[PDB]
């Protein structure tokens, strides 16, 4: 089990105490987007922040995808109706429920159970690609995951309207990861003498 | 249960690439001998025409007869696949003490078979390949003598940053082992296995190795892949004792563990860049010189 | 314990583990559809499980002054998706269904909804509202699209349909005592074997709140209700090119 | 051969309309008797609650007991499906000698159950139907007496042209047989079988019975199908002896061979055209009259 | 006597009874494609025989001064038809083929054509013609569409390819002695298992008249040649929504 | 976690697919083979200098050499491994000169030399290696002689007996006696070298056996195994964006 | 159904009947500890079940602005009780443990706690806070006593320890959905067999609220969390008089 925090957008030290947050408020509740994030786990940022991602950041190749879930912390009567959706690479940014319809995934609902096991199979035709360098070659899309509201953040009167949780992810036997590269980012102003 | 039989038309028995034809093995074979002229039927396989293998309804050889030949040649060790290497000039580089082409004191060269098309085009006759390689660096003086200096060789694995100074971090190369060599020791002799990202090296390939929409900006990656390659090699002098003689290197190339496919025929023209289909159209000349007549030279 | 479902497509999905059970239909056997009575005699095919999966079509809100809504079947997905293009370029259609509507209420909330699936229903349109003056209803009420359309009068269903006598169809209740979600089962029924997807209208859903929505001020005013559908073992006949005519 | 088993998931055993559920028949059944109060388990089916069929974890009848009733009624011949016809006024038409509504001397009426909604709405409670019909035409004087005139009945099969004159070709109606009837003979009594183009008569049907794109022009075909119908009936006087008395007819309707489906509930409003969903919205009144209180009248 | 074909779709069709026989390939067994080596591990599907049938794509003319033509495979049908949309919205493709080119000549006509199928061929483009000045070829030669494109130099194939050394590929002759139509057989070959239909180009056809067209004045000047193709037992992987990215 | 279906259906609307495997995982282990290229470090012994007024250099042997690449190996705490030390000699300019050099080893427990003529040169229990500048450069194996089961870096304790006071706090990391010794280098003989020399030190690890996973560090130390960090300039392990939807 | 406990000592006690189950460790067999490798060779003893029982050590509050807390193991009970004197006058210690933390929340309350047991953890002390100026932390942070000590920075754990990468240790969640109380299982692990109870520090607990405490104004501001521990089958070696030196 690997804790994953996706939208740590703030960049202040005082925000470095509450990075768990993802947006919950008085939503419009008309299929508006909550958050999206592409499938690739091997790129620098809060994605390699995970130990699995930290190890993937040293590697070049990759075979397979990950497994993900997300928790919930509402009260007894408090519930919700969200939407967990994945899109394999090959399309632009999703628009609405129709794009979720185009994407195969599993419908998710906040019932008694909080966890939502989303498994992404080995969607990878090529094990390696033609050698190039960084530039405007962003044409190689890798997929996306979209989070949606349906009715609203629903709680009864007398209950605060805030409930934010962190995500979880891990890897299965199918995925393999090797071909280690050397260190790229490490901070040392002096060396031990 | 088992009521409808719509899907049963399938042909389970998967062996090889997709097709629909079918064949069958046989335990043994057949043989044939030679004879003379005779008008008979039933058994007459004596002569063989590669396409027809029989006689037409208009006689071919009704006027004269033929002869016979005997064999005394062996074909066991006539294969060339790996042993076809022979003598030939290959190439060299230089590391002078004072110069303008090397203002840094070190030389970093991108490792590839694209070194010199003159002899590489002989090997470039194929497209999809799996082989072993060998790099030999022999050091001497530009004049042609030998001097006892202090030199060493550092390897640059792919993915490492390209050094921009004599003191770059690329010298540490933590995951790269070390070879114990010195000018007294025999010159460099390093084996290179097959670490292609794909099943074979991509030269005759029409594609886009970078993600995103294809535009005029992203066209230089044909042949020169910044990251897909197997790395470069950097050479310099390490230590407080700096050399007092300029030096030159000669690079020797050899290939082992031959395994090839995809025959591609011979080229009679010249390129201008790596794997560039462009040709000197204004000065096209045939693969061979002809004559005003074929009868006499 | 056969109230399970394995669903995953796109990026999100919805499955249940301890839901409000299921409703069985007709106590019957599986089967394909009649084949030896069509106008032509060509062999049929079987599209199988290529694209049948659930995408939600709308998350309908329930409010203080809800007056009623409905949909047109199968006009909901006849125009969108690869199923939409297939239905457009193909003349004959038939499949089963498993309707699963998500309807949750909190501790604060009280109330119920009147969700009735009405097959074969000739739609009671606005028809000018009064209908005494010959001003024909425009096309903006024949092909509304993915939004559905708003029904005018609850206790007559825009056609004189008194409410207490809707009991014929499968009747469902939405209550926190009753269900966290409702299940509806309907097979393929038509008075005629073959028809086009643009001329004939099969039926549609109907929703009118049986009980008014109420809550003490300070709670959520509206209640979203989610709906998705995916036909099981769909088969299309009249196979032809991408030609409307 | 038989290697892959991808398609074998099928469920051959086709019985009825498409679904996925499964059940199984049983040879025999079960029975139950009645008893009194006792605290015991194992076998206690004595009472039956239609939904629950048991006792809750909070007792329902812990304070008092119940009684029993015996049956003496038969339900063998209580079915109404065909025998539900009783007395009721139906309708009539007139053929006067001199008049303005009939300037031609003949009357052609389109045959249908849409005659008079007053009693048809009782039968119109269903949508999909298969039945036999009967038409009775009884002739008499407008005053109410009987006069020995010369009359006869010609039938108009569907597809024939509608007569526009007393001498139209429609009188020949080659494929129509002839009935030997006269005013002396008993009045008309003609059976009508089920010749619907579809499986049942279309009244509650939203569609377009004409090919081509749907526009505002093609909207009148709701209910009044020019060709899909089962024809009309034309009445006139044939022969050189023209009648000297005006005449009136009464049309009697009866239905046999009942077979119905698709229950459709009762209507408390009025139409304005055939199968018109339009209603008097400004004057909607409930199906029953209520009171200021339910306790007392 | 297995040179038969049963073909009927749309409104017209072409089948043969006494054609110029067939060419066999590799003497092999039927099979599906490798499944247990992809990036993901999800189960594959089988589109079966839903839409695979022959529509002709072009009827290429042969004239007095024919210089040569070709096509791009499988770019010919990647943009048109339900196969076009399927290939657009689906990432991985694989199928077999049975190429049947119709090529007839009359009693008057004499000549032959040089039709060569060249797999894996990196296309020799115009590249400015000369190529010495950096003016990159526009997109009007990368995606020509259903028209194909005109090759510049026959005996070098725009890449230095001398003609007499094209013998490696399956070689065919068009002659009234030889054939009333030609058959070509090619399976699915790629140096890599999985790729997209828009980035990588597999190969294309090539046609250059081996013999100049000649006839005494008074006969037909041009000779039409018809081509159609229908992949057999096509299977598509990377199943996803109608999303290009 | 669940391995079943809830009482509310998860996948009642659509179906799934299948994937096949063609990958091998027999030789994908990294435990010992994870070593690759990387710069390591060097030292110098000049003829005339101020940092070396004695003519010899004695350096304390440890993995604490240069945190840049050691922190990659320092990701663990309890370890058992073999080590290798390679000393390659050359000129400061980068050439080679035929001088006379040799290497003396300093076992732990021996006194640290304070002069060019110290008794530590005899080192009776230390064997001798027959090497010379003509011979290939130094290549010495180092087994595991830790006093405990593993090397102590992330350890909160007091390795010296007696009550703990502010005086006895420097022994964190730098143990005077618990260590495995140092190495001293000088020139022996009547023929003194006429060229300054430089050495490069190469490191390699064998016989991997590890435990106790300890996660990655995104900050910097100031001493050996010092938990102190630049609190006033803490930065996350990765750079974020104003929004996650678009770059 | 082996989640039971029989506990009664002093005047009060806490046992559970329908708690949140238990967590198993390593799937192993019972055993004593190694005896034939010590510096001496004298026979060992077995203190048995003389004093091992649960007394709560603190009932930690959880508030709106909780920043984090922890403890030092086994420094919590090394100084108090007959166990305290035994540990003081005895040099070697070893035993198993069954950690049971009581954590309840009401209907009103929402939130979660991040309670992580971290073995072998070299403590990240204040060390002057900045640490750039050599002012050594006093003894008031080495031996805090029964009060524990306050950790400075959550997402680095005062040592650079990013939060999302704490998953290695047994991870627990505190939620009214999840648990009315949490169970933690840890055996005796040390890199060395024998050590004193005053020089070496084994590890400690850690608590940082994963979610901020929230409630509508008018409810309880703080949430108490109770902790007790009683080592099972404790054995002490290095038996000597009541002599510290």
């Amino acid at each position: 089990e690997t804790i994953l925090e996706v939208n740590n957008v703030p960049t202040n030290a005082t925000s470095l105490m509450e990075r768990l947050r993802f947006p919950v408020s008085a939503q419009a509740g008309k299929g508006e987007l909550c958050a999206v994030f592409r499938a690739d786990p091997g790129r620098s940022g809060p994605w390699q922040s995970t130990l699995l991602g930290q190890l993937c950041g040293y590697y070049t190749q990759w075979s397979g995808s990950l497994e993900v879930t997300f928790m919930f912390t509402g009260s007894f009567m408090a519930t919700g109706k969200m939407l967990i959706a994945y899109t394999p690479p090959g399309g632009p940014l999703p628009k609405d429920r129709a794009t979720a319809m185009l994407g195969t995934h599993v419908i998710w609902d906040f019932g008694l159970q909080s966890s939502v096991t989303l498994v992404i199979p080995w969607i990878s035709n090529t094990h390696y690609r033609a050698h190039a360098r960084d530039g405007v070659f962003d044409y190689y899309t890798t997929g996306l995951v979209s989070i949606w509201y349906q009715t609203n953040y629903v709680v009864p009167i007398g209950a605060p309207n805030t409930a934010y949780i962190i995500a979880l992810a891990a890897a299965q036997k199918n995925f393999t990861m090797k071909l280690c590269k050397d260190a790229s980012d490490i901070l040392q102003t002096g060396t031990i003498q | 249960g088992d009521r409808v039989a719509d899907v049963i038309e399938s042909s389970i028995g998967d062996s090889v690439s997709r097709a629909l034809t079918r064949a069958l093995p046989a335990p043994t074979g057949q043989d044939t001998q030679v004879s003379s002229h005779r008008l008979d039927t039933g058994k007459v396989p004596a002569l063989q025409a590669a396409e027809i293998g029989a006689s037409s309804n208009a006689s071919d050889e009704s006027m004269i007869e033929t002869r016979c030949v005997l064999n005394s040649h062996s074909t066991a060790e006539t294969t060339l696949d790996s042993f076809f290497s022979r003598a030939g000039l290959v190439g060299e580089i230089d590391l002078p003490l004072e110069g303008t082409t090397n203002p840094n004191g070190y030389a970093n060269w991108d490792i590839d078979i694209t070194g010199y098309a003159q002899m590489r085009r002989k090997v470039e006759l194929f497209t999809y390949m799996r082989f072993d390689a060998e790099f030999t660096f022999v050091a001497c003086t530009p004049t042609g003598q030998v001097v006892p200096q202090l030199l060493q060789y550092m390897f640059v694995p792919p993915g490492a940053p390209e050094p921009d100074s004599r003191e770059s971090l690329a010298w540490q190369t933590a995951t790269n082992p070390s070879v114990f060599v010195k000018l007294s020791d025999p010159p460099a002799q390093v084996s290179v296995p097959f670490m292609s990202p794909a099943s074979a090296y991509q030269w005759f390939y029409d594609g886009y190795p970078t993600f995103g929409e294809h535009k005029q900006e992203k066209d230089l990656e044909y042949g020169a892949c910044p990251n897909n390659m197997m790395g470069t090699f950097s050479v310099r002098t390490v230590g407080t004792s700096k050399s007092k003689y300029p030096l030159v290197i000669r690079i020797y190339m050899r290939m082992k563990h031959v395994r090839a496919w995809i025959p591609r025929p011979m080229r009679n023209q010249n390129y201008l860049f790596k794997a560039n289909p462009n040709y000197a159209g204004n000065f096209i000349k045939p693969t061979g010189a002809s004559r005003t007549a074929i009868t006499t030279l | 314990s056969d109230r399970v479902a394995q669903l995953t497509i796109g990026n999100s999905t919805i499955t249940t583990q301890e839901a409000a059970n299921i409703i069985v239909g007709y106590g019957e056997w599986p089967s394909y559809c009649s084949d030896s009575d069509a106008t032509a005699v060509d062999k049929p095919t079987r599209p199988d499980v290529s694209v049948n999966r659930f995408y939600t079509l709308d998350t309908k809100l329930w409010e203080k002054s809800s007056k009623g809504w409905y949909w047109k079947f199968p006009d909901v997905l006849t125009e969108t998706g690869v199923f939409g293009q297939n239905a457009q370029f193909h003349y004959l259609y038939r499949s089963g269904f498993c309707i699963h509507v998500q309807c949750n209420a909190s501790k604060f909330h009280q109330g119920a909804l009147l969700v009735a699936v009405l097959p074969e229903y000739v739609i009671g349109s606005v028809a000018g509202g009064t209908g005494t003056e010959d001003t024909h209803p425009p096309y903006k009420q024949t092909q509304p699209g993915a939004d559905g359309f708003e029904l005018q009068h609850p206790y007559v269903l825009d056609a004189g349909i008194p409410i207490s006598q809707l009991t014929v169809c499968p009747h469902q209740w939405i209550n926190l005592r009753t269900n966290n979600c409702a299940t509806i089962i309907v097979p393929y029924i038509n008075a005629l074997p073959f028809d086009s997807a643009l001329n004939h209208c099969n039926f549609g859903l109907l929703v009118v709140p049986i009980s008014p929505l109420d809550y003490d001020q300070g709670a959520t005013p509206v209640i979203p209700i989610t709906i998705t559908l995916a036909p099981m073992c769909s088969e299309f006949a009249g196979l032809r090119q991408a030609v409307t005519q």
